[PDB]
RNA sequence: CUUGGAUUUACUGAAGACUAACUACUGCGAAAGCAUUUACCAAGGACGUUUUCAUUAAUCAAGAACGAAAGUUAGGGGAUCGAAGAUGAUCAGAUACCGUCGUAGUCUUAACCAUAAACUAUGCCGACUAGGGAUCGGUUGUUGUUCUUUUAUUGACGCAAUCGGCACCUUACGAGAAAUCAAAGUCUUUGGGUUCUGGGGGGAGUAUGGUCGCAAGGCUGAAACUUAAAGGAAUUGACGGAAG
């Protein structure tokens, strides 16, 4: 039927990455960050800018062959914050939006079965 | 300057017949050259496909499948079975409070030789007509549900090959048979094998890959 | 309850309190003889036993253990004494 | 101030004094 | 004298003329005067024996080792230190190690060590206390103390 | 469990303590177990379970060394081996 | 009588060398003089000639031991995990 | 004077409790003094389940949740309005707001 | 930090830490504390008991054992965080809060230290005074329940009692200055046994002496002088870069 790549999307709090490899994850087809869409830094993650390094993906997606994506969303994980940014939902609506198939959706977040120590100290960030 | 896609060549993913949709899909790498085959760095690599996709049954939708390639013929690749997993939605919906998680892991080799570990988890039941909030078991039955857990992995896999398990896991063959024979130690719910692993594999025969295909 | 008989407490309500709590402790246990199936031989049995009990004449385990009241093995039947 | 400070301002005080104290031993 | 190990004398027989061969081994920890000493492919995993690398499981704590097959060993002689078997690879017939020194190496895995460690550790805790005590230690070993320094010549 | 039962045997039975008693005892046949420490050098030993076999002896190997067998018995020595010539009230001859 | 508080063995050492030092050779240097039980014959009869030997007088059986003890911790730990490699390797 | 009886965490019978880092300043807080919130959202926004069902390669394939439990310490908590600041007798009340 | 390919991606490997979710107004321990499995070692409370001994006991100056974290000594380890230190920002200034690095430390083995809001700011033993629903451990009688295996001698669940725990809810006979308290009640209607501590606020846990400690410091611990208040709980208001 279609041909599959995997879409590995990568969404922090400060920029929005849209990677879309082969099955094996071993090959990149395309990978456009919410950072190469702004100047502004504040904005790296954010929304817009998410659907629109979606649709750069979507794009370079057609013209290799790729028709559809399975969907694996993460966050920063490891000893940091485990949701999602806010980019990683604009990017999967634009990608969806864009004629581009969706397969499988899961979440892939690196979560620790413990934790080394997180930044910021005992007390915590004071602001 | 170049776009590097040019020189990409495609390959067709061929899973074992263990599965029913065994066309799983296509990858690329680089095309065969004087200096490097694009065959010798191809095999190795693994792919995760859900379970569900190999069986068309969505039932298998919490399992995903690592395939891995070991030979190539033309354009397509026979891949092996690599390993087992759940997915993370799947496990996070499970563990929930006011009752008792329950986990078990062993090392074990097959008939021919594949040394795995294999990942059990299982959770207590509420009794229909049981009025207390909680559901929790003493650490004395969890301690000889863990070892009932043991025990099994053990016996179901030390006497099969690698091929017959794969055929074994997929209808929860030894999860249902741990449900079976903890009943008289605690009521379970949700037993599952979450979890495999391929440590170390026995040397390569083509051969026997090859009765694996067809 | 302001006025209540203490020194005739119901015999229903006396047998619910703990066995220390009583007008005058008693023990709740008692003894047993009992049958094995195999022969017909009286032995005397506490009630909470904690020894493993064997009839003389087959070295047979007639009663296991445990936290409170001895179990009788299968077969076995007890008369109070 | 701080009572906790305060304890550390005498704690470093007391140190000058032995050390004063040490050069006629 | 000059060493910081003890030396093991050990008498094994000649397997082709009538006669007794002593060997000197550097003694490991817990090896005793008429222990049997086992040497060879298939000598088993106990405490002073001689074993190739390759036989010896990960983990394992050797003594003694051959730095090339057939040398009669050259790593981990000191007293207190050892050799820990990283991994092998069979396949290329060669096996990583760890040296007292921290260094990661690869020997074939047809050279020879001792199981153990060399006896002796822990002299380097005392203090030496006397000038004396330095002058009897070099007196067996060579002529390189006391040293003056450079600057004040 | 079994040095529960030893130390009765000591309290009423009889016994030779030692190495030039056991092996008498072994030659008339009045022994009726043979009792040897952990440590004790395994030529002894395996003339022990010779002088034993020709006896007709059973022969039980305790399973610490010849201070913790002295100890258990109840003395202040160390005793490297030791005969049963009358279990008493005991029945460590019924345990082997 | 109890002639030094704590310098014990180290008195012959005097006021010299610093305390420290002193005290750290008091600890290493009751250890090498002591005597230990002697695994063969259960005596506690093992004495240290050099570094590394320890004779039973007894037995008269010399072991390979530490610099200042009959076993280091090291080999302690070496001996149980050679038996445990020992039982796996031999089933 | 004393403000409220479980001193603001949940522990009694016991000695010492193991901290947590709170989710957004990553301050160490006890287990049992911290505001937990059990959270089961939806992975994608009520907007975009109809376009991603259409652009689905599945006929009926259900969406997976997204399972997170998120711990705040008492500043972090009180900021956010995970929690609110109560009247003197309302602060007692402990059953889950309906 | 990055066209010398960063970030990202798949596969593989090595290090140290740490045991997520299950995890609770639940459990255990004298306290500090304790959360992966299994094996080994020796402990422990409660319960059951028509077992045994018979006052062996309760609380305890002196004196012992243990005593978070940090810190000290010497090895080993040194992944992550991170005092000091360095740096980019902010600011009027910022040695800080925020950001990036980072040494001791954080881990472990032998020793030291002996302090924490080491808190329940609430000594221990014994007796009594009031109801209720939950819960953990044990024991004893009993089900329209599920299950071994088809059922029992399986296990789970359900209903009652009870002893012991961790707690909670209501009331106030009673206490309290109140906040509040099943003990902080049985205290002018004042006495069950017993250990420790305080006497207005500062000066001050300062000086000195002693003693313990490698040190940092610990334990013990004044006086001169100064002062009419300091302080507790609650009320009204005012204010708040708190919420509605
Ligand atoms: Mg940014
Ligand atoms: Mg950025
Ligand atoms: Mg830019
Ligand atoms: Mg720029
Ligand atoms: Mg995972
Ligand atoms: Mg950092
Ligand atoms: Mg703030
Ligand atoms: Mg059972
Ligand atoms: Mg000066
Ligand atoms: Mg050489
Ligand atoms: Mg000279
Ligand atoms: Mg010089
Ligand atoms: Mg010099
Ligand atoms: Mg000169
Ligand atoms: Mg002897
Ligand atoms: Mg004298
Ligand atoms: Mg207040
Ligand atoms: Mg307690
Ligand atoms: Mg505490
Ligand atoms: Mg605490
Ligand atoms: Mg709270
Ligand atoms: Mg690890
Ligand atoms: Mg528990
Ligand atoms: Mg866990
Ligand atoms: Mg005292
Ligand atoms: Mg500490
Ligand atoms: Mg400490
Ligand atoms: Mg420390
Ligand atoms: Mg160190
Ligand atoms: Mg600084
Ligand atoms: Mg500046
Ligand atoms: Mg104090
Ligand atoms: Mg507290
Ligand atoms: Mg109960
Ligand atoms: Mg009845
Ligand atoms: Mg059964
Ligand atoms: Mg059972
Ligand atoms: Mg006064
Ligand atoms: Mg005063
Ligand atoms: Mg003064
Ligand atoms: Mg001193
Ligand atoms: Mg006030
Ligand atoms: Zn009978
Ligand atoms: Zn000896
Ligand atoms: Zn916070």
């Amino acid at each position: 039927s279609q041909v599959f790549g995997v879409a590995r999307i990568f969404a922090s709090f400060n920029d929005t990455f849209v990677h879309v490899t082969d099955l094996s994850g071993k090959e990149t087809i395309a990978r456009v960050t919410g950072g190469m869409k702004v100047k502004a830094d504040r904005d790296e993650s954010s929304p817009y800018a998410a659907m629109l390094a979606a649709q750069d993906v979507a794009a370079k997606c057609k013209e290799v062959g790729i028709t559809a994506v399975h969907i694996k969303l993460r966050a920063t994980g490891g000893t940091k914050t485990k949701t999602p940014g806010p980019g990683g939902q604009s990017a999967l609506r634009a990608l969806a939006r864009s004629g581009l198939r969706i397969g499988r959706i899961e979440d892939v977040t690196p979560v620790p079965s413990d934790s080394t120590r997180r930044k910021g100290g005992r007390r915590g960030r004071r602001l | 300057v170049v776009d590097p896609f040019t020189r990409k060549d495609w390959f067709d993913i061929k899973a074992p017949t263990t599965f029913e949709n065994r066309n799983v899909g296509k990858t690329l790498i680089n095309r065969s050259t004087g200096l490097k085959n694009a065959a010798d760095g191809l095999k190795g690599r693994v792919f995760e496909v859900c379970l569900a996709d190999l069986q068309g049954s969505e039932d298998h939708s919490y399992r995903k499948i690592k395939l891995r390639v070991d030979e190539v013929q033309g354009k397509n690749l026979l891949t092996n079975f690599h390993g087992l997993d759940f997915t993370s939605d799947k496990l996070r919906s499970l563990v929930r409070k006011w009752q008792s998680l329950v986990e078990a892991n062993v090392t074990v080799k097959t008939s021919d030789d594949y040394v795995l570990r294999v990942f059990a988890i299982a959770f207590t039941k509420r009794q229909p007509n049981q009025i207390k909030k909680t559901t929790y078991a003493q650490s004395s039955k969890l301690r000889e549900v863990r070892k009932k857990m043991i025990e099994i992995m053990q016996r179901e896999v030390s006497n099969c090959t690698l091929a017959q398990l794969t055929s074994k896991l997929i209808p929860e063959v030894i999860g249902r048979e741990i449900e079976k024979s903890t009943q008289t130690i605690f009521p379970l719910q949700n037993v599952h094998i979450r979890k495999v692993k391929l440590l170390k594999q026995p040397k390569f025969d083509l051969g026997s890959l090859l009765a694996l295909h067809g | 309850v302001l006025v209540q008989d203490l020194l005739h407490p119901s015999p229903a309500t006396e047998a619910k309190q703990h066995k220390l709590k009583t007008l005058v402790q008693q023990p709740r246990s008692f003894f047993m003889d009992v049958k094995c199936q195999g022969c017909l031989n009286i032995t005397t049995v506490f009630s909470h036993a904690q020894t493993a009990v064997t009839c003389d004449s087959c070295s047979t385990v007639l009663c296991t253990p445990t936290g409170g009241k001895a179990k009788l093995t299968e077969g076995c039947s007890f008369r109070r004494k | 101030m701080r009572d906790k400070w305060r304890k550390k301002r005498v704690r470093r005080l007391k140190r000058k004094r032995r050390k004063v104290r040490a050069r006629s031993k | 004298p000059g060493r910081g190990a003890p030396l093991a004398k050990v008498a094994f027989r000649d397997p082709y003329k009538y006669k007794l061969r002593e060997e000197t081994f550097i003694a490991n920890e817990g090896v005793y005067t008429g222990q049997f000493i086992y040497a060879g492919k298939k000598a088993s995993l106990n405490v002073g024996n001689i074993l190739p690398l390759g036989a010896c499981p990960e983990g394992t704590i050797v003594s003694n080792v051959e730095e090339k097959v057939g040398d009669r060993g050259a790593l981990g002689r000191t007293s207190g230190n050892y050799v820990i078997i990283i991994g092998h690879n069979p396949d290329e017939n060669k096996t990583r190690v760890k040296l007292p020194s921290g260094a990661k190496k690869i020997i074939s895995s047809d050279a020879r060590g001792v199981i153990g460690v060399v006896a002796g550790g822990g002299r380097i805790d005392k203090p030496l206390l006397k000038a004396g005590r330095a002058f009897h230690k070099y007196k067996v070993k060579r002529n390189s103390w006391p040293k003056t320094r450079g600057v004040a010549m | 469990n079994i040095n529960s039962k030893l130390a009765l045997t000591i309290k009423s039975g009889k016994y030779t303590l030692g190495y030039k008693s056991v092996v008498k005892s072994l030659r008339t046949g009045k022994a009726k177990l043979v009792i040897i420490a952990a440590n004790t050098p395994v030529l002894r030993k395996s003339e022990l379970e010779y002088y034993a076999m020709l006896s007709k002896t059973p022969v039980y190997y305790f399973q610490g060394g010849n201070n913790e067998l002295g100890t258990v018995c109840g003395k202040l020595f160390r005793v490297g081996t030791l005969s049963i010539l009358d279990a008493g009230d005991s029945d460590i001859l019924s345990s082997i | 009588t109890k002639r030094t508080k704590k310098v014990g063995i180290t008195g012959k050492f005097g006021v010299r060398y610093g305390s420290s030092l002193r005290r750290q050779t008091k600890k290493l240097e009751v250890q090498q003089h002591a005597k230990y039980d002697c695994s063969f014959c259960g005596k506690r009869t093992v004495q240290r000639g050099a570094t590394g030997i320890w004779n039973c007088k007894s037995c008269k059986k010399t072991v390979a031991g530490g610099a200042y003890t009959v076993s280091t911790a090291a080999a302690a730990t070496v001996r149980s995990t050679i038996r445990r490699l020992r039982e796996l390797a031999e089933a | 004077p004393k403000k409220r009886a479980s001193n603001g965490r949940n522990k009694k019978g016991r000695g010492h409790v193991k901290p947590v880092r709170c989710l957004n300043c990553a301050r160490c807080v006890p287990k049992d003094k911290a505001i937990k919130r059990v959270t089961i959202r939806n992975m994608v926004e009520a907007a975009a389940v109809r376009d991603l069902s259409e652009a689905s390669v599945y006929a009926e394939y259900a969406l997976p949740k997204l399972y997170n439990k998120l711990h705040y310490c008492v500043s972090c908590a009180i900021h956010a309005r995970i929690v609110r600041v109560r009247s003197r007798t309302d602060r007692k009340i402990r059953t889950p707001p309906q």
